Formats: structure tokens, C-alpha cells, sequence
RNA sequence: GUUCACCACGGUGUGGUUGAUGACUGGGGUGAAGUCGUAACAAGGUAGCCGUAGGGGAACCUGCGGCUGGAUC
RNA sequence: AAACUGAAGAGUUUGAUCAUGGCUCAGAUUGAACGCUGGCGGCAGGCUUAACACAUGCAAGUCGAGCGGUAACAGGAGAAGCUUGCUUCUUGCUGACGAGCGGCGGACGGGUGAGUAAUACUUAGGAAUCUACCUAGUAGUGGGGGAUAGCUCGGGGAAACUCGAAUUAAUACCGCAUACGACCUACGGGAGAAAGGGGGCUCUCGCUAUUAGAUGAGCCUAAGUCGGAUUAGCUAGAUGGUGGGGUAAAGGCCUACCAUGGCGACGAUCUGUAGCUGGUCUGAGAGGAUGAUCAGCCACACCGGGACUGAGACACGGCCCGGACUCCUACGGGAGGCAGCAGUGGGGAAUAUUGGACAAUGGGGGCAACCCUGAUCCAGCCAUGCCGCGUGUGUGAAGAAGGCCUUUUGGUUGUAAAGCACUUUAAGCAGUGAAGAAGACUCCGUGGUUAAUACCCACGGACGAUGACAUUAGCUGCAGAAUAAGCACCGGCUAACUCUGUGCCAGCAGCCGCGGUAAUACAGAGGGUGCAAGCGUUAAUCGGAAUUACUGGGCGUAAAGGGAGCGUAGGUGGCUCGAUAAGUCAGAUGUGAAAUCCCCGGGCUUAACCUGG
């Protein structure tokens, strides 16, 4: 199926993940179906750290993906704020 | 191919294993290797001083 | 296989092979029947030997053994052949 | 969709025509522009359009092996 | 690395004081050399080249400043990058390092020994914005417009630095830095100008001689 | 199960292409104060050169046509 | 606002000159190797050769909430020999669970670049298809049957395994009954499913038929895409048509017949070489070279061939047959495939650990608990590269000694050293100590559900179970200059010069060249120059080379006009008025993946690096 998961970037013991819509099989930092933000795990109080494309997320959940028990709680505490 | 010994004396004969670097002699006809002095079984240069690394020589204490 | 899993799906690869391999003999067979009556031109029997192949057809395309896309043109196209064949 | 216009330069095929279809490239390096051409078989069911004709034809599914366009309009015809 | 060994050496090599020693006497005093370069020979007959100007031109800068050649040519290529004349865009990151900025805000006799001090951990820097500061050991910051220098608690009570700023003020204070004896803490509000820097340093002869 | 059809292996023959070698032989190049001459550069002591043919130990010579990239006139 | 910034020449032909013209050099770069040397850290990178052969361990399992069950382990209840606190035997009763049937996974992820010059790749489109799991629906899930693995009984085999008889369960298998769709239709009608499990009649996990999405896959078209003509003709299922077959699907994909077509100097055919792209290096650019690491696509999995199961494979750690090689054997027969991750032998100039954990991000199975994951996250080794820091800092002259040169007394090494005054980065020792963690479970409340205050789902709180790295990063103390400099070069190009030895020798050399008894060129010294934990050499690419000239060259004599013509393909082409709008130009839309390059910023102590637009 299509996931919505994290695309792991950055750099030794400084992750940076990208959220992105994935079908499932594809390698987790190869081919993906769309970008829709990023995640820094490690960011300061006055710099964004949860950045997430809340229309073409429920675009996407409408279409059929589904997201991972990380992107979803990043979503669910992007959104209270 | 025929290769030159650069320094002055060497120890290289017969069934000797040697390194063989690009580099032509000019006034040798038909000599376009050098032979490097120190590598495998061409020994350094015996008392060499001023361009050591370019003839093998270890540091002299 | 180097595996206890892959040796079981050797196994029944081999079970599931010969089951479905007997349903896709009977389906070459009760097609044959149609062809040979369309061969020898008879309408009538041509057209008793369809009607008894077309639940086996679409039995075993429901099964998986034949395509229900190859079912339904063997259907199609031996229903054609037949009624040309003075209907 | 995918319309394309040029001469026909055989016919002698059942139910298809050889249609020649000429463009410019233009030369990477030097700039200049030379009039290339590719033969493309077409089918034309009624077997009608003659060699020497203007023809417009468009891709369709592949008929035969080597013929996936189809002939749509006969524009202009042999003097 | 860094240059080690004696410096009025370098200083009759550039014919002209490079401020490696410290004020506290006249560099014509304190070598009765630097009308001769170096060595057994010094001033010699078979005039110099062009390469030669732009050779010595470019060593004067990186023996003035303490930079070896690599971290130099990543100078220039940011300045030639950077937009407007690459000689004085060179100058300007050549001023904004730490160790330097430290050096003419006087917490330091030599460019060396305030490099010491920097790399000691011995000087706080705060980031213009940044309601804080933080100990650094690495002499080539380049310091923005308005960040703070301050120096550690634990090292106030340094007899070099003391003996520093009065050298400081016989020398003279630069008008982009705004330093503050009583504790021990300046401000780089901005880069030096051209005309800030002095004018006999022809960055000309090094734009030519970083061309080939 | 049998048999036929398709077909992989493998086999047979006869060619093509190409690598390494080969008695001997052709020319090319390099290397010394070698031998034979002196063909060219001056009108180089028969102006030289181009094509071609014949001849000659060797540079070359000769014929026929051509050129001036020929001095003395 | 910005992405708009970039271009050097020298030596060498001559007695000298100008030109021509080759050779050579100064630059940048690398998955580099070698030589000399070597302190640290961060981030990267690391078999380029043998797609050579591979010892050993690991890289694919999971589900008992599908099923019979009980081999092991642990409990529980009773039998209690009780040996009085020793202790055993019955039971699947429970947590669970080997083997077995069954499902899903194993077609992903990972590796390699052999083949492939075009079923490839890139760009742009297209129609004639299939698609497990996912989303939103629709019609259902009714009723039977015969088996069979394990388990038995008896054999055969050294093993691998195997044969026969009997026989049990299922969400295994096969009829029958129905069918909103869907399939066939001559459109009158025909045919075609399923399976149950679980939690308290409901809900939930499934199954069946199908629709629409999404995802993936197959298929087609056009354009582009290396060298050779000392390879010019190539094709007979070949090119097209029909009938038929075949496929999920178009199609000579196959076949019978009919026609004689198709392709080629715009390079067919044949040959050599090659995975392609984004990109990478170089360059002012245009170009040239290249296709490691990262990402996309393709191909392959010891070699040749065939298929099965499946939504998907002609399947890397699946099957069958054949082959070479390797191993076991009781000689009858068997077994195997690191181009997965470590590692070995070998080849080579040359490329690392037989490490840890699933904590994070993903992936597989499961209702969950949880299990698996050499993906991945880390750690180890290596100056292989990039970036960073250090090896101290000031002050110190009758300018000590020593070395070297020298006119024999000066100069130089040189504030250099010694002495004095301080400092402790990094390393070492001792403490402290974030963040990577997403808050599982459990409790409460609310909403949905329902016959229900159950169960289940969603939401809102409380709670702190979870860290390989790890003795973390960072921060704070202690001690003491203590633990830390080498390499190349110095005739010119090209920054830096003198002695001594040698004597066309020994030797150097990129080029010009040097060496013949006073060598700034050899070897050693002193001094100096450039780089610096690196420095040189070699290999390789571009540059300089306007030296293949598109940008941007030439051809009277320097290399270069075909002996001359006629002419084919082709290239190019007068004036005027119209048409068209293909080239051309402009606009719009879609696309041109991300990363990279560049600009503006943000975060690492800075930088490299990461990252937003």
C-alpha cells in the first residue's frame, strides 16, 4: 500500500527526516510519490520543527495512504499547536 | 621493459622483485620506467640525505 | 531449499501444481469436444458440446485456473464460429 | 491527438501506406538545421491514397508490427 | 598547524613590520635588521619578477594574520564569490576572525598570543541576536555586525591581557570595535573599510597572483 | 505409461575473422674518427626538380615530355 | 533584493630575426598507489583487478484468534512412594509450543554491471490491459461431500530420503443452491462464488462477486543517444491482409492461405566497444572527459534451458532437466552455489571487522503481547579525502656557545637559544551530564456502535515501560610546556645560494640541458624558499592548445585547391503583390523527480556538513 513515513536524511547522529508518500515497498530514503514536509528531531525553541502539507495529507489519506505510528503522532501534535 | 635504478648504487640482480613506476629517461634510448628504490626488494639508497623519499631512504637518527 | 519455509513451499508447490494441472486438462478436454464439432461443420452437435463447456469454463476461471478474460473470449469466440455455422 | 502530415511513398500494401515525415533538427554544435525524414507505415483500410499524396495520419494502437498510425485525411492529391 | 619559529625572520623577509612582535619597543631597535632578508646572503643582485611581488605579496598577508596557505586560498575563493572587489572582501574576513578581532580590541599583544587565547578557551563570544554567550576555541570565527566579545570569568585577573590593553591604547582602537576595559568585553559592529585598513597591503598583486 | 511435435546439451563437416609464433627474406631507424665514392646546396663544376622508361656497386646516369622553385646572359 | 563576476603565459629550431609548427612546463582534479614522515577531532569515502573459487557464522520469517494436536519447557489440579517436607504420575487443564496441514510474506529490502548499440536509457505522449495489501461503495457469506499431512502399522536406504496399508481436522479441496454488479449472448436468454475465527444478539478480523480510486506492473509510438565504409547492400515470418490460435492486453506473438513486400549513404547490414540517466571533473564559456559513493531506470544471480505457485517471478539465500567444478558415500547413490553482511584463498600497485542493536526510521507476520530484519542505525580499521585544532605565548644581546661562510675578522644561524614571566586548546585524569523517545501498557472521561451502562473504534487526559551507540555530546575541575614536525625544492621556466667532495666519472633531468680541476644543475653541509600532519613522485582527465578553431585557425611560397570538366544526392539561391504559419519569435499551460550547482537565509563552538525557500 502508500505510506505516508519518514525519508531519513541528515547527517551521522543529527537525523533529519523528510515526511513523504511513499508506496511501501520502495526503499525508505529511494523513490517516493511526494514530499508533503519535514521533521527536525533535533531543532531549537525558535526554529520550525514539524512542517507538514496538511492538504495534500488529507488528500492522501482520502486516496488510501497510510501514515506510520511517527508521521500520525507528528501530525496529531502539529495540529494542537 | 627496460627500466633505469636511480641513485647511487643499488643492490638489484637477477629474479629480483621490484616496483616500476611511469617516468623516461631522456638520453637513454629505449628506457621509459623508472625503478622504485625501496618498495619491494630494490633497497633504499645507502647514505642519502637531501631527497630521501624520492630514493627510499629512512629518516637518519 | 535451505529453509524449513521455502522446502514447504516446494511442497505444496508440487500438491497445488498437479490439483490445478487435472482442472486445466479437463477444461483443454471439454474444449477439444467444441472444436472437433466445429471442425466436422454440425451445428447441432457443435452447439451441445459448447453448452456442456461453458459451466466448466467459467468454473474453473472462477477457480483461477484460466483467466475469466481467456474464458470469456474462448466463449465469445466459439459462440462466433458456431453461428456462422448455418444458426 | 498526435497528428502528423506528409507524402506518401508507397501504397503497394494491402490496407497500408508508407508515409514520409520530414523535420528539422538542428545540428548540437553547429546550429544548422537539416531536413531529416522518417518513413512510418500507416493503415488505410479503404486502400484508397495513392504515392505522391499529402496525407495527415495519428498514432492509434499497433495494427501489424510495424504500423501504429492511421490515415485521417487526405489533404492534397497527385496533380 | 601554525608557524613556530622566529618571526623577524619573516618580518626582514616582507621588508616591512608585521606587528609579530609586540609594541613595547621599536621594531628598528628591537632587531637592527629588516633592511636585509634573512640568511647569509640577504639583499641580493638578479632583481625580482612579477611572481615575485605577488609571492611576497601574498605571504606578507598570511604571515600578518597567522593563516597557512589552504584555509588563505578558502579565503579568496569566498571573497571572489562574495559580491564586489575580492581583495577587499579577503581583507574583511581576514579582520573578522576572532583571534584578530581580539587583537585590536587589545586583549591581546600579538595576533599569536591572541590566538593563544582564543584557542585556551579563554574568550566568550555572543552572537549578535543570542541572549547568551559561549566559550569558543577556534581562532577563525568570523564574527557578523554586533557580536559581543567578553572575556571568561577565570581569566580576568590575567597579567597578560592587563599589560595588553595598555599596549592596546598606545597603539590605537579601531572605530568598528567598541571595547570596554572595565570588564573586559567589546563589540564588532561592523567589518573595517578599505580606508579603515591600512593602505600599503596591495590585495591587487594577490586577485593576480590567485589567477595564475 | 507409450508415441509424435517443439527444444537445451552435445556431435559432425566445411568456411570466415582475428591473437601469438615461424627457417628465411624486404625495407625503416639507431650506434663510433669504418669502406666506396661525391649525387645535392655556388652555374656545386653536366642547372636542378616532376612524371615515366631503360640501365647501373652506390649515391645515381641516360632518353622523352614538363616546371622555374635556374646563375650567366 | 540575489541567483547575472569571467579569459595571463613561458622554454625550446637561427649567427641573429619575424612567422609557422610540434614538443615541454607552470593549474585544477582522484574511490588513487608508492616513497619519506606522522598528534587529534568532525564529516565523508574504502576490491576500480578475478561476473575468480569460496571454509565458517549470520542476511526471511511469522501467525495456536484457521486446524488435529503435545516433542520440549513452565505452571495448575488431584495420585501424594511421602523418603514428613522428601517428593513424583495422570491429565493440553493453562502459559505456551518442536514437527505437520493451512495463510500471509519470501517478486520487497540488499548485491553486482557480465550481457546489452537497443524488448535499454532520457524526454514527450498514447491505448488495447492486469493489479495482493490500502481507501470509498455495492450484492452476499446458504447448505453438503470425499479426502489427506502429522499421528499409526509394516518395510527399503549409509545417508539424502523413501514405499506400501490404514486413517483425523481445517479459513485445505470438490459439488449443489442462490448472483447488485461482473462474464457470454443470436440479446429471447445462458452460465459462474464464498469460510470461517474471535470479543462481550451484536461488533470485529476475514472470505466471495464487483465498481471507482490510489499504488504497482505489462504494452505501444515519436525524438535523442559511441567508433569503423580498409563493413553497401540487408531481410523470406521477411513486409502487409484475411480466417483461426494465443495473451491480462495491441501485435507475425503463432499458424494456414493471399499478395510481393519491408529496411538502407538521413548509414541499413556487419563489426568493435559500452549498462543508461540525474549528475561528476575540467573549462571564462562553448566544449572536452567521465557515469564510484547518493537517487532513478534497466539487466543479471555458478553456466544452458524449461516452467510451477502466485496479484506479482520465468524467482539472489525456490523447483525440474542438463553441464563444469567442489564435497560426502557403505560405490548403490547423494549434496552445494557470498555479484547479501563479515571473512578466506587468489589476482593485484591497491581498498577495512568473521563487531553491536533492533533504541530510532522503515519492512515482514500477528487482534495484540511480541517475533524477525548484516535494510537500517551505529561501532571497528585506514591521513583516502574535505574541513577544523594543536605541537605553546610574551619578554629576552657585550647579539653566549656550536655550526656555516669569510678578506680572519666580521657576517649568518638569530630573540633564535639559555634565562625570566605566564597559558593549558587538543591529549591524559576526575566529576557532571542533555538530546536522539515517537509516552507503549494500565486507569478515567467523552463521542460513535449496539438491545445494551458490554465488546470494539475514534478522541481527551493521568501515568512513566522502553537507548545499541555509551565511560555519549556538551559543561566543570586537576596537573604541567609538559604528549606532539615533517616533506619537497633553491641554473631558467619557478619563490629560494654559497662552501666542500667529485672530475663527461659518480650522477641529475619535465624541457633547455649540467658534470672536462674553482659545478649557484651531481653528493653532503650551512643558509634559504614553499607547503605542512602532511610533503613529494607516478598514473589518469580537462586546461594552457585559437594545437580539429561552433564560439575560434588555415590552404601562392611554411602542411594544405581535386589535372580539368560535366553532372546525381545535397547545400544555397532575383524583384513585386497575396495566401499559409511549418521553421522563427512571443505568451499561456503541463512537464522537465529529489539530491547536486548557484542565491538568500537557519543549525551544528567555527568550518566541512546538515537544512528551508
Amino acid at each position: 500500500m502508500v505510506v505516508i513515513r519518514l525519508a531519513r536524511g541528515g547527517a551521522k547522529k543529527r537525523p533529519f527526516y523528510q515526511v513523504v508518500v511513499a508506496d511501501q515497498r520502495r526503499a525508505r530514503d529511494g523513490r517516493y510519490i511526494e514530499n508533503i514536509g519535514f521533521f527536525n528531531p533535533l531543532a531549537k525553541e525558535s526554529e520550525e520543527a514539524v512542517r507538514l502539507n496538511m492538504e495534500a495529507y488529507h488528500a492522501w489519506i482520502a486516496k488510501g495512504a497510510q501514515p506510520s505510528d511517527r508521521v500520525a503522532s507528528l501530525v496529531r501534535a502539529y495540529n494542537k499547536a | 621493459v627496460s627500466s633505469y635504478i636511480g641513485g647511487e648504487g643499488h643492490n638489484l640482480q637477477e629474479h629480483s622483485v621490484v616496483l616500476i613506476r611511469g617516468g623516461r629517461v631522456k638520453d637513454l634510448p629505449g628506457v621509459r620506467y623508472h625503478t622504485v628504490r625501496g618498495a619491494l626488494d630494490c633497497a633504499g639508497v645507502k647514505d642519502r640525505k637531501q631527497g630521501r623519499s624520492k630514493y627510499g631512504a629512512k629518516k637518519p637518527k | 531449499a535451505n529453509t524449513a519455509q521455502a522446502r514447504k513451499r516446494a511442497r505444496q508447490n508440487t500438491k497445488r501444481r498437479q490439483n490445478s494441472a487435472s482442472q486445466r486438462s479437463m477444461v483443454r478436454t471439454y474444449l477439444k469436444r467444441v472444436d472437433a464439432a466445429i471442425a466436422a461443420k454440425d451445428y447441432d452437435a457443435a452447439t451441445e458440446a459448447y453448452k456442456k463447456a461453458i459451466p466448466v469454463l467459467d468454473r474453473m476461471a472462477d477457480k483461477g485456473i484460466i483467466h475469466k478474460n481467456k474464458a470469456a473470449r474462448r466463449k465469445s469466440r466459439l459462440n462466433k464460429t458456431i453461428k456462422g455455422l448455418q444458426a | 491527438a498526435s497528428v502528423l502530415t506528409g507524402r506518401v511513398v508507397s501504397d503497394k500494401m494491402d490496407k497500408s501506406i508508407t508515409v514520409l515525415i520530414e523535420r528539422l533538427v538542428r545540428h548540437p554544435l553547429y546550429g544548422k538545421q537539416l531536413r531529416r525524414s522518417t518513413k512510418i507505415k500507416a493503415h488505410d483500410e479503404n486502400n484508397v491514397c495513392q504515392q505522391g499524396d499529402l496525407v495527415r495520419i495519428k498514432e492509434t494502437r499497433p495494427i501489424s508490427k510495424t504500423k501504429a498510425w492511421t490515415l485521417v485525411d487526405v489533404v492534397e492529391k497527385v496533380e | 598547524a601554525r608557524y613556530i619559529g622566529p618571526k623577524l625572520k619573516l618580518s626582514r623577509r616582507e621588508g616591512t613590520d608585521l606587528g609579530l612582535k609586540s609594541g613595547v619597543k621599536p621594531y628598528d631597535v628591537k632587531t637592527k635588521k629588516a633592511a636585509r632578508p634573512p640568511g647569509q646572503h640577504g639583499v641580493s643582485r638578479n632583481k625580482t619578477s612579477e611572481y615575485a611581488l605577488q609571492l611576497r605579496e601574498k605571504q606578507k598577508v598570511k604571515r600578518i594574520y597567522g593563516v597557512l596557505e589552504r584555509q588563505f586560498a578558502n579565503y579568496y575563493k569566498e571573497a571572489a564569490r562574495k559580491r564586489g572587489a575580492t581583495g577587499e572582501n579577503l581583507l574583511a574576513m581576514l579582520e573578522s576572525r576572532l583571534d584578530n578581532v581580539v587583537y585590536r580590541m587589545g586583549f591581546g599583544s600579538t595576533r599569536a598570543e591572541a590566538r593563544q587565547l582564543v584557542s585556551h578557551r579563554t574568550v566568550m563570544v555572543k552572537k549578535a541576536g543570542r541572549d547568551e554567550f559561549v566559550r569558543v576555541n577556534i581562532p577563525s570565527i568570523q564574527l557578523q555586525d554586533g557580536d559581543v566579545i567578553a572575556i571568561q570569568e577565570k581569566s580576568r585577573e590575567q597579567l597578560r591581557i592587563k599589560n595588553a590593553i595598555e599596549l592596546a591604547t598606545q597603539r590605537g582602537i579601531p572605530e568598528w570595535l567598541d571595547v570596554d576595559h572595565s570588564k573586559l568585553q567589546g563589540t564588532f559592529k561592523k567589518a573595517p573599510d578599505r580606508i579603515d585598513l591600512p593602505a600599503e597591503i596591495n590585495e591587487s598583486l594577490i586577485v593576480e597572483l590567485y589567477s595564475k
